[PDB]
């Protein structure tokens, strides 16, 4: 198991999965062309995760990047590292999908899913050892949403003993108005939690209090919420693609990080937005966190830390020890040492030490019943169901999406209530 | 006797190998048919949606 | 004759595996090419060390040993490693894709693939013996290789080979290196699958290992590389009966007679000394006395337990350097007046003493000083039943939720498995309470 296939769906998914290419281009020593100037080994070890070696010593990303909307094929095209890319990899369709999940799930992504498809078998069937695959997108929108959610469906019938990993984005009324957002966030949730292995819960909300609250920004654009996505989505893989003992693979990662199949929604954290117990006291503080949940609401079924720099091994197993002993009653005493931390010698851009929090938190309920109350303020008086009806879609459906999500947030509040005796 | 017990010993750890080993690939095979069968579900509700589409047209 | 075949299951196992081969060679005077000047019978001999080697005509001594792992990237660094011309391509064996920290799949799903093919390889390596002894299998309990290949393996090798005898070195897992949430379950699985399969099992508790470390090397975070040249020591002790020569030499089946008196109570205690770092170990000779007292004191063992508030069955004494059976009676006889040593009506209390005349050796850029004799205490205790109950405790509290259970049920694995398991490791405690009690 090495080799991931990244695939990017609409705005949202092509734009962070842009700064995510940029950053780890970077890290590992690939310039816009695609060569190798670096100067450590460690760079190179496990190059093969995410690029693909071409002839000439080219590295080119195993990226599939995937829109109704073209237009966004050409911001991804002139941007930084958009000569990088490989040109077939690109499948762009026409008319878009105009904020609408039953577009991209059921009619018009639908015409659009086989050409990506064949993108996706054409780079899984050159992989030595494939492990699985990483999607990003929003769920507030129409193609990454539903034609994101489709294809995740679609790949697990052709790679059902694959990983399916996604790094979905929440919608938030504060950082875009859009008034059906929680129709698709609510119908995305449905597919997600029957169809992925592991969900990086990237919320807007967050991303919008942690940009005004602590980096001082009036009011943030989506370059400054995408800064504290890439620094994260760099950080969750930095296991997989530096040499390490812990989380090591896609399904080393899900049989430490997920306890039941259903519940595998992960709260992401990162720090500084310094010396070690500093870091760590701020990656487990609600302050940090990419979810906008707090940790206090609820218990941690699982927690992964991954820090980054030049540190004494010693001072942070001494400060993870710290906080499972002061924190004890918010980590599931029916779950020994279900904390688990890895230090990586390379630290990231600019930053001399950081720190990333993968948790897989109960209190993750307060973002899906944000969601479900949002959702229920529209749906119990019929509100806006013409663009989902008039497309072919039941209210049955619309029901048991809402159902699926209520039952989610029952679950993590059930073990969230467990107790040993 | 000690031949007896020997062989026994061999036989039965055979035996209980290979009932194991057919009763995980039928659990196996098992939870992925019913995995395919759930998601080829969703294909045949998918092609409803399309046809109340054009049959309300 | 009397070979005995390594079998390295998993990173664990592996890594030991390097650790071991690389300690033996250096004390047989063999060379990383494999030569050994000192051996004047070229391409075979009847020699103690050739039960761990055999020879090859152009005068090449490879290890008897077999390395298994469900993927490369470890076996890879032996295949490209300072010992790569000591062993064969054939015997360095690797799939793909790992159990990923799941017994189900190093046991049926990944682990079937390979398993046809390694048993091959194996026995390339017994139809080159004369008179073949057995197997010492090492593997990790917290693995899904070492946990679920290894059990696959000693069932096909209780099949092929019959009783033919199978030893264990066990790594029993411990949070301050352990890499998995569901270790406890792996462990309780492999436990439970191997108990009718195995003769002797040599516990070691990395916590155990790992404090030692701390404490006696004073090594901050001790990682694997300083771990595994501790265990390659207590590993070298217990094995250098078969690889050597001797007059008061005992061998290790003879210490087994003792060790094992009923064949589910198969796993001895192992303390060892002296760990002490150069600095300390300069103007600072130890006697036999004071290395035989160091075996009684519980921060030396390699499982954490405490024998003072349990029983014995068995004490068993392994030396080797500057050691004679004067002073190690002298040694016990000080040690039986002054410690907790209680033993079970049914046993008698005689300790049993070996004594090899080969020093100790020590990997060089090591941790560990260099001493004139060492020990290694192979003792039969109920105290280890502690390590059980710590293990099978942690079992309970995710087994009660099925916390991770899926991964397993997923790969093909009925639940009537685990809770089979965790009844056989129920009952090995209650046989390590019953033969505690006295007689009536
Ligand atoms: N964090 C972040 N969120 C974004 C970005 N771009 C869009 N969004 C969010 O994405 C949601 C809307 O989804 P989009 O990705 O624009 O929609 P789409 O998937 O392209 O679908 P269509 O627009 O219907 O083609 C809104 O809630 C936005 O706040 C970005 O660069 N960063
Ligand atoms: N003492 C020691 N323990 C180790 C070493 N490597 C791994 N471990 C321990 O072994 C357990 C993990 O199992 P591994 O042996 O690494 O895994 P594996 O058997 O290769 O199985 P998979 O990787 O899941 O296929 C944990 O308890 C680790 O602490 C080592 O070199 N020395
Ligand atoms: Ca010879
Ligand atoms: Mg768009
Ligand atoms: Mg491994």
């Amino acid at each position: 198991m090495r080799e991931i296939v990244h695939i990017q769906a609409g705005q949202c998914g092509n734009q962070i999965g842009a700064k995510f290419w940029e950053v780890i281009s970077d890290e590992h020593g690939i310039d816009p062309t695609g060569s190798y100037h670096g100067d450590s080994d460690l760079q190179l070890e496990r190059i093969n995760v995410y690029y693909n070696e071409a002839t000439g010593n080219k590295y080119v990303p195993r990226a599939i990047l995937v829109d109704l909307e073209p237009g966004t094929m050409d911001s991804v095209r002139s941007g930084p590292f958009g000569q990088i890319f490989r040109p077939d990899n690109f499948v762009f369709g026409q008319s878009g999908a105009g904020n609408n999940w039953a577009k991209g799930h059921y009619t018009e992504g639908a015409e659009l899913v086989d050409s990506v498809l064949d993108v996706v078998r054409k780079e899984s069937e050159s992989c030595d050892c494939l492990q699985g695959f990483q999607l990003t997108h929003s769920l507030g929108g129409g193609t990454g949403s539903g034609m994101g959610t489709l294809l995740i469906s679609k790949i697990r019938e052709e790679y059902p003993d694959r990983i399916m990993n996604t790094f979905s984005v929440m919608p938030s009324p504060k950082v875009s108005d859009t008034v059906v957002e929680p129709y698709n966030a609510t119908l995305s949730v449905h597919q997600l939690v029957e169809n992925t292995d592991e969900t990086y819960c990237i919320d807007n909300e967050a991303l919008y209090d942690i940009c005004f609250r602590t980096l001082k920004l009036t009011t943030p654009t989506y370059g400054d919420l995408n800064h504290l996505v890439s620094a994260t989505m760099s950080g969750v893989t930095t296991c997989l693609r530096f040499p390490g003992q812990l989380n090591a693979d896609l399904r080393k990662l899900a049989v430490n990080m997920v306890p039941f199949p259903r519940l595998h929604f992960f709260m992401p954290g990162f720090a500084p937005l310094l010396t070690v117990p500093e870091l760590t006291q701020q990656m487990f503080d609600s302050k940090n966190m990419m979810a906008a949940c707090d940790p206090r609401h609820g218990r941690y079924l699982t927690v992964a830390a991954i820090f980054r720099g030049r540190m004494s091994m010693k001072e942070v197993d001494e400060q993870m020890l710290n906080v499972q002993n002061k924190n004890s009653s918010y980590f599931v005493e029916w779950i020994p040492n279900n904390v688990k931390t890895a230090v990586c010698d390379i630290p990231p851009r600019g930053l001399k030490m950081s720190a990333t929090f993968i948790g897989n938190s109960t209190a993750i309920q307060e973002l899906f019943k944000r969601i479900s109350e949002q959702f229920t303020a529209m749906f119990r008086r019929k509100a806006f169901l013409h663009w989902y009806t008039g497309e072919g879609m039941d209210e049955m459906e619309f029901t048991e999406a809402e159902s699926n999500m209520n039952d989610l947030v029952s679950e993590y509040q059930q073990y969230q209530d467990a107790t040993a005796d | 006797k000690a031949i007896e017990e020997n062989n026994n010993f061999i036989k039965m750890a055979k035996e209980k190998l290979a009932q194991k080993m057919e009763s995980n690939k039928e659990n196996r095979e098992a939870h992925l048919a019913a995995m395919l069968e759930r998601l080829q579900e969703k294909d045949k509700h998918a092609e409803e949606v399309r046809k109340n589409k054009e049959l309300k047209e | 004759m009397r070979e005995c075949i390594s079998i390295h299951v998993g990173q664990a196992g592996v890594q030991i595996g390097n650790a071991c081969w690389e300690l033996y060679c250096l004390e047989h005077g063999i060379q990383p090419d494999g030569q050994m000047p000192s051996d004047k019978t070229i391409g075979g001999g009847d020699d103690s060390f050739n039960t761990f080697f055999s020879e090859t005509g152009a005068g090449k001594h490879v290890p008897r040993a077999v390395f298994v792992d469900l993927e490369p990237t470890v076996i890879d660094e032996v295949r490209t490693g300072t010992y790569r011309q000591l062993f064969h391509p054939e015997q360095l064996i690797t799939g793909k894709e790992d159990a990923a920290n799941n017994y189900a799949r190093g046991h049926y799903t990944i682990g079937k693939e390979i398993i046809d093919l390694v048993l091959d390889r194996i026995r390339k390596l017994a139809d080159q013996c004369t008179g073949l002894q057995g197997f010492l299998v090492f593997h990790s309990f917290g693995g899904g290789t070492g946990s679920g290949f290894t059990s696959l393996l000693m069932e096909r090798l209780s099949v092929d080979y019959g009783k033919k005898s199978k030893l264990e070195f066990s790594i029993y897992p411990a949070p301050q290196v352990s890499t998995a949430v569901v270790e406890p379950y792996n462990s309780i699985l492999t436990t439970h699958t191997t108990l009718e399969h195995s003769d002797c099992a040599f516990m070691v508790d990395n916590e155990a290992i790992y404090d030692i470390c701390r404490r006696n090397l004073d090594i901050e975070r001790p990682t694997y590389t300083n771990l595994n040249r501790l265990i390659s020591q207590i590993v070298s002790s217990i094995t250098a009966s078969l690889r050597f020569d001797g007059a008061l030499n005992v061998d290790l089946t003879e210490f087994q007679t003792n060790l094992v008196p009923y064949p589910r109570i198969h796993f001895p205690l192992a303390t060892y000394a002296p760990v002490i770092s150069a600095e300390k170990a300069y103007h600072e000779q130890l006697s036999v006395a004071e290395i035989t007292n160091a075996c009684f004191e519980p921060a030396n063992q390699m499982v954490k337990c405490d024998p003072r508030h349990g029983k014995y069955m068995a004490c068993c004494l392994l030396y080797r350097g500057d050691v004679v059976p004067k002073d190690v009676n002298a040694a016990i006889a000080t040690i039986k007046t002054k410690r907790s040593i209680q033993f079970v009506d049914w046993c008698p209390t005689g300790f049993k003493v070996g004594i090899n005349y080969q020093p100790p050796t020590v990997v060089p850029g090591g941790d560990l000083a260099k001493v004139q004799r060492a020990v290694c205490m192979l003792s039969n205790t109920t105290a280890i039943a502690e390590a059980w109950a710590r293990l099978d405790h942690k079992f309970d509290l995710m087994y009660a939720k099925r916390a991770f259970v899926h991964w397993y049920v997923g790969e093909g694995m009925e639940e009537g498995e685990f809770s089979e398991a965790r009844e056989d490791m129920a009952a090995l405690e209650k046989d390590y309470e019953e033969v505690g009690v006295d007689s009536v």
